[PDB]
């Protein structure tokens, strides 16, 4: 519900069904990359 | 009778030889290419 | 926009080529190709009735968006070819069906 | 409603062909509120 | 039973009773 | 007999009105729509 | 063939063929974006 996210793009599942889903376990990861970046954190991408 | 016994055998493994529209028709040759990410709609066609 | 239902009004810029009768030529029809062979057709088309279909949905016909003329779609004649040999050790000459 | 409200429900014709086609329709033999908007 | 000569084919006084009862635009279609 | 072969032809003809998830169920419209580069992907539904 | 364009994505129709087609219906919508919802007029996405 909250706008301030500029980045919010997932395959595996839908936002929309978030709730009405339960996950039995969850992990949560943190890191900095550049902005250009972005493009290498999808499962099965092309570069280092 | 042992005629077409032999033209049933010999056409499914000249079935091989087409690609069914994928990059190749050599399993080899795939992952030699394309990476598996995106190679393996084409190598489930190629099994279907 | 909206495909192949409704009659076409926002349409493309060709000429408008002279039709030819009664022979197997192509066809382009509000943007619907075809090969076949244009006849003058009974079944009277009601005033808004403008396309035509079939069991396959293949075209079967057609009016003309320039004249209030109704014609078929009728695809000309086809088939296999088939031979007729005696063996390579009787002759050269065959027949073909 | 014995017998009411049957329309062509594409543009295009058909004669005596095979073609499937789901569309909205009055149901036959049913309640109609018949209104009177006169005293 | 047998092949009559009035009609102009052999065919027999059942069999064209019989090709009558069974039968086969919808064949212009396919 | 002579029927349930008229039947099953019949039955035939009928199935060349559906896409099989294609944006149309006709050739003919198809291609004139979509380039060869990307024409394979849509008509190869219709081929399966 | 006008430069002046930035954006001539059609996800419906090949550019190549749009003179060689004739629609109906056709509708005309305009409106105005931030700059960054460029990606969101595809059929289905995610934002706002
Ligand atoms: C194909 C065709 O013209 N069918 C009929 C015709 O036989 C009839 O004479 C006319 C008048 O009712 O209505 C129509
Ligand atoms: C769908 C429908 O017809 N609903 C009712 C019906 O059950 C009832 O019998 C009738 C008057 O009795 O009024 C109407």
């Amino acid at each position: 519900n909250s706008a301030s996210f500029s980045t919010f793009k997932c395959y595996g599942v839908s936002p929309t069904k978030l709730n009405d889903l339960c996950f039995t376990n969850v992990y949560a990861d943190s890191f900095v990359i550049r902005g250009d970046e972005v493009r290498q954190i999808a499962p099965g991408q092309t570069g280092k | 009778v042992v005629n077409q016994n032999a033209q049933a055998l010999n056409t499914l493994v000249k079935q091989l030889s087409s690609n069914f529209g994928a990059i190749s028709s050599v399993l080899n040759d795939i992952l030699s290419r394309l990476d598996p990410p995106e190679a393996e709609v084409q190598i489930d066609r190629l099994i279907t | 926009f909206e495909l192949l239902h409704a009659p076409a009004t926002v349409c493309g810029p060709k000429k408008s080529t002279n039709l030819v009768k009664n022979k197997c030529v192509n066809f382009n029809f509000n943007g619907l190709t075809g090969t076949g062979v244009l006849t003058e057709s009974n079944k009277k088309f009601l005033p808004f009735q403008q396309f035509g279909r079939d069991i396959a949905d293949t075209t079967d016909a057609v009016r003309d968006p320039q004249t209030l003329e109704i014609l078929d779609i009728t695809p000309c004649s086809f088939g296999g070819v088939s031979v007729i040999t005696p063996g390579t050790n009787t002759s050269n000459q065959v027949a073909v069906l | 409603s014995f017998t009411r409200g049957v329309y062509y429900p594409d543009k295009v014709f058909r004669s005596s062909v095979l073609h499937s086609t789901q569309d909205l329709f009055l149901p036959f033999f049913s309640n109609v509120t018949w209104f009177h908007a006169i005293h | 039973i047998l092949p009559d000569p009035s009609k102009p084919s052999k065919r027999s006084f059942i069999e064209d009773l019989l090709f009558n009862k069974v039968t086969l635009d919808l064949i212009c279609a396919q």
